[PDB]
């Protein structure tokens, strides 16, 4: 499933309540630096494995 | 928790890695981790940690 993800502010500090993520990898981009960008056109694509 | 280990690590992001623990990317030095259910987990949960 591609869901587009447009106009709005990724915080990504809510899912540290509940969501714990066992891999999270970042290519293209530092991890450290999500916080001080902007992304053009965000897509999510989601699947069970 | 078993799922942060991966955020022990330079350049990270998470709870752990931004809020508790944080490694320089000039790090020199070794990054050791084992499972320790046998004794950090109790039965009705260990809320000590
Ligand atoms: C569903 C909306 C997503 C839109 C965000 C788009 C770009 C920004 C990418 C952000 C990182 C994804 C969340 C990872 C949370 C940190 C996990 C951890 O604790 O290590």
């Amino acid at each position: 499933n591609r869901k587009r993800i447009s106009n709005c502010v990724a915080d990504y500090s809510v899912l540290y309540n509940s969501a714990s993520f066992s891999t999270f990898k970042c290519y293209g981009v530092s991890p450290t630096k999500l916080n001080d960008l902007c992304f053009t056109n965000v897509y999510a694509d989601s699947f069970v494995i | 928790r078993g799922d942060e280990v991966r955020q022990i690590a330079p350049g990270q992001t998470g709870k752990i890695a931004d809020y508790n623990y944080k490694l320089p990317c000039d790090f020199t030095g070794c990054v050791i981790a084992w499972n320790s259910n046998n004794l950090d987990s109790k039965v009705g949960g260990n809320y000590n940690y």
